[PDB]
C-alpha cells in the first residue's frame, strides 16, 4: 500500500539574494528564469533545499552518512559503503555510485519568487580610504515570498518512522544556502497545502499565486481552487494551514465550498500534529 | 571521442574513463573531425568591463544548421570576406546575426535560418582552459534580418581604437540591445533610454544615441504605440518653439539671445523635478506659456489622457527626448 | 476609460467654456481699438493661477472664474460629478487641469 | 481498434539534456520518447526496462515553454576521496518550465500481456493496487509532475504543437538511451509542426525497440 | 541545545540620507527600491550596520581583528591569519582572505523604511560669488523610521558570552555609515520585537506597519498579532519594549490576547537586562 506525502509550501516576504550564480566581475546575478506569463522569476535551486534538510538532519543527531564539516566547508563521508538501512541521509536523499544506488525517497522542485523579479541591486563598496578592486561590488536581490513543492514516498523509505523528521526539518529549515551576512532571509513555512495521499499524483504543486507586481497578498491560484471543485483532488487528503485560512475563511461561500471540509488549521503546528496523528495511525508506527 | 573532437562531450566522471567514453561510427567521427572549418569565430566583449582594463578573451562559436551542402559552402566563403573588428561583438545573438549578415535577400523565397551559439570563457582568472558557459539557438526570419540590417545601416559601427599593440573595438550597445530584443521577439524599444542614459551616465552608448537618435527615432516611428508620444513630442516642440519667440522678443537689439543657455536651464528644471505633483506643475506651467498650440488642440483629450495616466518619470524622459529632438 | 478620466475631461471642457466666455466678454467690452487683449488676458490668467498657494485661495479663483465664464454646457450636464471632484480632489490637481486646459483651448473656427 | 490511451501531462520544471551535451545541461525542446517511456515505466512500476519493448508513444506539446539556465555544483566522480575539491564543479543547466504536453500510448505492438495500456489505465482506475516506490518525476529526480491524468483529445480542446518523425528536421531524440556510454543509444530526427489536430498524425508514433 | 536570537528593530523619526547609491548627474540618489504595496522605500544595507557592530565592538575595548584608524580613514588587520577563538569580529562577523573562511554568527538583512519615499530632495551649493562646477549640488533625504532584521546563532559562537557585548552594541549602535554633517540620523533603537528559542522557525521578520502612509506612527503589523493569536510563536519566547509598548497596552481586550503573558517592557533596558539574564541562564554563562 503506497503511501505519499506532497506539498506546496510559501515562506514569508524578505529581502532575499539566496541563490545566486556565476558573476561578472561587477553584480553577483540571483540566477532567474521565466514563469507563468513568462516573467521572470528569481529561482533557489533544488540542491539548496536538499542541503538545508541534510544540514537540519545532521544538526539534531540523526546519523548522517554525509557529515559536513563546518569548519572546513567541506563534506566528508562516514562510510564510503551507503548503509540506508542505518544512516538518514542514505535512506531519504539516497546515494550515488560507480548496492549500487538508491533513489532519494524525497523530490522537491525549485523554490520560486511569488512575485515577478524587477531590477534590484546593492552596492557594496568596502570602508577605507585606499580605494584599490574587489570594491564596488553589486548583489542583486529580490523582496518575493519563495513557494517551493515537495514530494516523499513514504513507503520506499527504509525505516517509516523517518518521515516525521523530514516533517520537522522542513516547518523548522534552518537556512537555504544565501547572503545571510547581507540578506538573512528565514525560510521557515507561512502557508502550506499538504496531502498524504495513496495516489501517485498530486495536482497541488504550485497553488500558492498571486502576480500584482511588488505586493505580498498571496492569494490562493484559481486553477487550484477550480480543480478542488470540479472532484478530482479529494478535499478530505488536503490539509491546508498558514495565514492562507484567513483569506480562506474571508471567502464568500467558503462554509459550503467542498474546500470548507479539507483539514483546515490557522495554528501551523495543530496542522502539524493532526497530520503525523494520520500519517502514524496510517503506517502502524 | 573526447571533447576536442565534439564540442562538450567531455567525460563527466573521470574515474570511468575508459567506459563512460562517447561512441561513433567512424564516418560521423571524420565529420567530428572536419567540423572546425565550417564554424566561425568572434570575441565576445563584456559592456561592463572596460575594454582598455580587460582585453576579450571570450570566444563566440557559431555553429549553423544545415539545410544544403552548396548553401553553406557559399555562406561561409562570402562570410568570409568580413573584417576582423566586425567579428568583435557585444552579445551571443549579435555574432548570430554576423553570421548571417551577408546572406542574400530573396523576397520571393521565405528566408529561415537557424544557428548555434557556444559561448566559452575561463571561469576564473587563472583558468587553464575555456569552458562551455552558454549555448543559445538563434532563428532568423526575414524581417528580422532586414531589421538588423536597417540597424546596422542607421547605428555606428565599431571605433576601431588602436594603441600601443592594442587595437581595441568600441561596440555599439543600442545595436545588440536591438539585436537582443529581435531575436526575443520583443519589441525593439523595450528600454533604450534606460541603457542609453539611467545605465550610460558615461554616455558610451548615449553618444551612440546622439550619433544614432535619428535612427532611434525611426524605430519609435515604426512603434505605433509610440504615436501618442510622438504627438506628446510635437506638442512639447510648439510649445518651446512659442517660448523661443517669446525670449526672441524679449531679446534686445544687438544682444546675443541665450538661447543655449535657455535650452540647458530647461534640461537642469526638468532634471529637479523630484516626484509626480512638482513635474507636472512645471509641465503643465510651460505648455501654457508655450502659448497656443495646435497640435494639443487637434489631439486634446488624448495628451491630456496621456499627462494624466503616464508615470511622470516617463513623461519626463520624453520631453528630454523632444529637447534633445527639437531641430527648427 | 475609468470614470475619474470622464470626471478630469468634463473638468477640462467645463474650463475651456468658461474661458470662450470670458473672452467673449473681454471681446465685448474693449471692440474699441485695433483688437483687445487675449494674449495678455492669457498670460494674467496663468499668472493667477499660479500666485493661489492654498486650497482657499486658489478655489474661490476657480470659482470666480468659473461664474464669470456663463453658462457653462458641459457644466451643465454633469452637476455632482463634477462639484464633487472639485470639492473633493487636491487644488494643485486642480490647477495642473486648469492649466492643461488653458493650454488645450481649441479657438473657434 | 481499442483507442490508444492519452495522458495529460503538465511538469513545472523539467530538462532533458541532450546525450552529447555533458559539458552542459542542454536540453531538447521536447521530452524524448526515452524519457517519457522511463517514466511511463516508473508509473507502473516496472523497473526491468526490455519488458515493455514495442509500444508506441506520441507526443502533443500544448504551449511552447521557455529555457532558462540556472547554475549548479554538480558533483562527479573524478577523485577517488569524496571530499576533495575536483569532485564538485560548477556548471549551467537548462530547464523547460511550465510544460504542458499530452501523451498517446499504443501497445499493440508488444508481445508481452498485459501491456503498458492496460498498466497504465488500470493502474488510473485503481491506485491503490498499484505496489511500486518513488516519486513520480519527469527528467531529473527532483523534477516532480504537477498533473498527470487520464484525459480525452479535447481537454484543451486547442491548438496543439506534434512532434513528427522527419528526416531533415532539427531535434535529434533518443528513444533508447544508453546511460553507461553511447553504444546502445539510437536516435531518430525530429520536427515540431504546428497542426490542429486532436489525433497524432501517423509518424508521431515514436514506437520504442531494444538497440539490437 | 540549539539557541538562536532573531529580531526586528525599528528606529525613531528624523531625516535620513544614510546610503547613497551610484549618483547621476548633480543629484546624489540614495538607494531605494519596491516594497510593501508596490511603493519605492528607502534601503539601508545590512553592511553598514555589520560595520557599525563592528566600529562598537572595536571602541569598547574587545579585540577585534579589524582595527578601523579613524584619523587614516583605513582598515589594518591586527594579525594576516583569522583567529575566531581570539577575535570576537572573526568570531561574529565572519571572514574570507581567498582555516580560511568561517559561516558568522551574525546574520543581517537590510534596514527598510517604514514609509514610503516620496522623493524629496535638498539643494546644496558653495557660498561666494566664486562659482564652478563645484557649486550647486542636490542631495535626496527621506523622514522616517528604518527597520531592519537581524539573526544570530547562540551555538555556533566560538565562545558563548559574546553574544552579550552584540546585544550591547545593538542597544548601543554608533553611527551608520551615511552624511552626518547634512543629515545625522541616530540609529539607536526604540521598539524592539526578540525571539529567543531553540526552534529555528521565525515570524517576527518586518513586524512594523504604518498606520498612515506619510506619518511618524509606527503600529505593530497585524500578521504578527495575528499569529501570535493563532497559537505559534510562543509568547514565553517573545520579547517586546519600546514605544510600541504603549500603543499596545491601548488596544481593546489586551488582557485577555495572548500578547498579555509575552514578556513586554515599557523600557528597552529593563527588557534586555531580562533577556541578557534569560540567555545568560541557558547557555550557563
Amino acid at each position: 500500500p503506497n503511501y505519499y506525502l506532497y506539498g506546496t509550501v510559501l515562506t514569508r516576504y524578505g529581502l532575499a539574494s539566496l541563490n545566486h550564480d556565476i558573476r561578472r566581475g561587477n553584480k553577483t546575478i540571483l540566477q532567474k528564469g521565466y514563469w507563468n506569463n513568462g516573467k521572470i522569476h528569481s529561482f533557489v535551486g533544488s540542491s539548496a533545499i536538499r542541503w538545508a534538510l541534510r544540514f537540519y538532519l545532521q544538526k539534531q543527531g540523526y546519523l548522517v552518512n554525509r557529515v559536513w564539516d563546518e569548519e572546513e566547508h567541506i563534506n566528508r563521508l562516514t562510510s564510503e559503503d551507503f548503509d540506508p538501512e542505518k544512516f538518514y541521509d542514505d535512506d531519504i536523499f539516497g546515494f550515488a555510485l560507480l548496492p549500487n544506488q538508491r533513489m532519494g525517497a524525497l523530490g522537491m522542485n525549485m523554490a520560486v519568487s511569488l512575485t515577478p523579479y524587477d531590477g534590484a541591486v546593492k552596492l557594496g563598496a568596502k570602508s577605507g580610504r585606499e580605494k584599490d578592486s574587489t570594491s564596488l561590488h553589486f548583489t542583486e536581490y529580490h523582496a518575493t515570498r519563495y513557494q517551493y513543492y515537495f514530494g516523499i514516498d513514504a513507503t520506499h523509505l527504509k525505516d517509516f518512522s523517518r518521515i516525521l523528521p523530514m516533517i520537522d526539518g522542513i516547518m523548522n529549515l534552518p537556512k537555504v544556502g544565501g547572503s545571510s551576512n547581507i540578506f538573512n532571509y528565514p525560510f521557515c513555512p507561512d502557508s502550506l497545502v499538504f496531502q498524504w495521499t495513496n495516489h501517485f499524483a498530486s495536482y497541488i504543486s504550485y497553488c500558492f499565486e498571486y502576480c500584482d507586481p511588488k505586493s505580498k497578498e498571496a492569494k490562493l491560484s484559481q486553477e487550484f481552487i477550480d480543480e478542488v471543485e470540479c472532484g478530482q483532488i479529494d478535499p478530505s487528503k488536503l490539509w491546508i494551514g498558514g495565514t492562507i485560512v484567513k483569506d480562506l475563511q474571508q471567502l464568500d461561500n467558503f462554509e459550503s465550498s467542498p474546500l470548507n471540509k479539507a483539514h483546515i488549521y490557522r495554528n501551523r503546528n495543530e496542522m502539524i500534529e493532526a497530520l503525523k496523528t494520520v500519517i502514524k495511525r496510517d503506517l502502524g508506527l | 571521442i573526447t571533447s576536442w573532437l565534439y564540442l562538450g562531450g567531455i567525460v563527466r566522471h573521470a574515474r570511468t574513463q575508459n567506459t563512460t567514453k562517447l561512441e561513433e561510427k567512424p564516418e560521423y567521427a571524420l565529420a567530428l573531425l572536419f567540423v572546425p572549418v565550417v564554424c566561425h569565430y568572434c570575441l565576445l566583449h563584456i559592456p561592463s568591463e572596460d575594454l582598455k582594463e580587460r582585453k576579450p578573451h571570450r570566444y563566440l562559436v557559431v555553429i549553423p544548421e544545415i539545410k544544403d551542402f552548396e548553401d553553406a559552402s557559399q555562406r561561409r566563403w562570402r562570410l568570409q570576406q568580413l573584417e576582423t573588428k566586425q567579428f568583435h561583438v557585444s552579445s551571443l545573438g549579435e555574432a548570430g546575426l554576423l553570421y548571417y549578415s551577408l546572406d542574400d535577400i530573396q523576397p520571393e523565397v521565405a528566408y529561415y535560418q537557424a544557428c548555434q551559439v557556444w559561448l566559452y570563457e575561463k571561469t576564473n582568472k587563472a583558468s587553464r582552459q575555456r569552458t562551455l558557459m552558454s549555448i543559445e539557438e538563434i532563428k532568423i526570419d526575414k524581417n528580422i534580418l532586414i531589421t538588423y540590417q536597417q540597424v546596422q545601416k542607421y547605428f555606428k559601427t565599431n571605433y576601431q581604437i588602436i594603441k600601443y599593440k592594442q587595437i581595441f573595438i568600441k561596440v555599439n550597445p543600442i545595436r545588440s540591445l536591438i539585436a537582443d530584443n529581435l531575436v526575443k521577439g520583443i519589441h525593439w524599444w523595450s528600454n533604450f533610454w534606460e541603457k542609453l542614459v539611467i545605465e550610460d551616465s558615461k554616455e558610451y552608448l548615449f553618444n551612440q544615441l546622439f550619433s544614432n537618435r535619428e535612427g532611434f527615432i525611426i524605430m519609435a516611428e515604426n512603434s505605433e504605440e509610440d504615436k501618442q508620444y510622438l504627438i506628446f513630442i510635437k506638442v512639447f516642440q510648439q510649445a518651446m518653439k512659442g517660448n523661443f519667440a517669446k525670449i526672441y522678443a524679449k531679446t534686445e537689439e544687438g544682444k546675443d539671445p541665450p538661447i543655449k543657455k535657455k535650452v540647458e536651464r530647461l534640461r537642469a528644471e526638468l532634471n529637479y523635478c523630484y516626484d509626480e505633483l512638482s513635474f507636472k506643475e512645471y509641465l503643465s506651467d510651460f505648455l501654457v506659456r508655450g502659448g497656443l498650440n495646435k497640435y494639443f488642440n487637434e489631439h486634446q483629450e488624448e495628451i491630456a489622457l496621456l499627462i494624466k495616466k503616464s508615470p511622470w518619470q516617463e513623461i519626463r524622459i520624453w520631453s528630454l527626448l523632444a529637447i534633445a529632438s527639437y531641430k527648427p | 476609460n475609468s470614470e475619474e478620466d470622464k470626471q478630469y475631461l468634463i473638468f477640462i471642457k467645463v474650463f475651456q467654456q468658461a474661458m470662450k466666455g470670458n473672452f467673449a466678454k473681454i471681446y465685448a467690452k474693449t471692440e474699441e481699438g485695433k483688437d483687445p487683449p487675449i494674449k495678455k488676458k492669457v498670460e494674467r490668467l496663468r499668472a493667477e493661477l499660479n500666485y493661489c498657494y492654498d486650497e482657499l485661495s486658489f478655489k474661490e479663483y476657480l470659482s470666480d472664474f468659473l461664474v464669470r465664464g456663463g453658462l457653462n454646457k458641459y457644466f451643465n450636464e454633469h452637476q455632482e460629478e463634477i462639484a464633487l471632484l472639485i470639492k473633493k480632489s487636491p487644488w494643485q490637481e486642480i490647477r495642473i487641469w486648469s492649466l492643461l486646459a488653458i493650454a488645450s483651448y481649441k479657438p473657434k473656427d | 481498434m481499442i483507442a490508444p490511451l492519452i495522458l495529460y501531462l503538465d511538469v513545472p520544471f523539467t530538462t532533458f539534456r541532450e546525450s552529447h551535451a555533458r559539458e552542459m545541461g542542454k536540453t531538447y525542446p521536447v521530452p524524448p520518447p526515452a524519457t517519457v517511456y522511463g517514466m511511463l515505466l516508473s508509473l507502473v512500476g516496472e523497473t526491468n526496462v526490455y519488458r515493455h519493448c514495442g509500444v508506441e508513444l506520441a507526443i502533443a506539446m500544448l504551449s511552447s515553454p521557455k529555457k532558462s539556465r540556472i547554475l549548479r555544483q554538480m558533483r562527479r566522480f573524478k577523485n577517488a576521496d569524496f571530499s576533495h575539491p575536483e569532485n564538485v564543479i560548477p556548471c549551467y543547466q537548462e530547464i523547460l518550465s511550465n510544460l504542458k504536453c499530452l501523451i498517446w500510448v499504443r501497445s499493440d505492438e508488444e508481445k508481452i500481456q498485459p501491456s503498458l495500456r492496460e498498466r497504465i489505465q488500470l493502474a488510473f482506475d485503481h491506485p491503490e493496487l498499484v505496489r511500486r516506490f518513488g516519486c513520480l518525476f519527469l527528467g531529473e529526480s527532483d523534477q516532480l509532475i504537477k498533473t498527470i491524468k487520464l484525459a480525452r483529445e479535447d481537454y484543451l480542446e486547442g491548438v496543439r504543437q506534434w512532434a513528427i518523425r522527419d528526416n531533415r528536421g532539427r531535434l535529434t531524440l533518443p528513444y533508447w538511451v544508453d546511460h553507461v556510454g553511447s553504444r546502445n543509444t539510437r536516435f531518430l530526427r525530429y520536427r515540431i509542426e504546428e497542426m490542429d489536430r486532436l489525433s497524432p498524425p501517423d509518424l508521431a508514433w515514436t514506437m520504442v525497440q531494444s538497440p539490437i
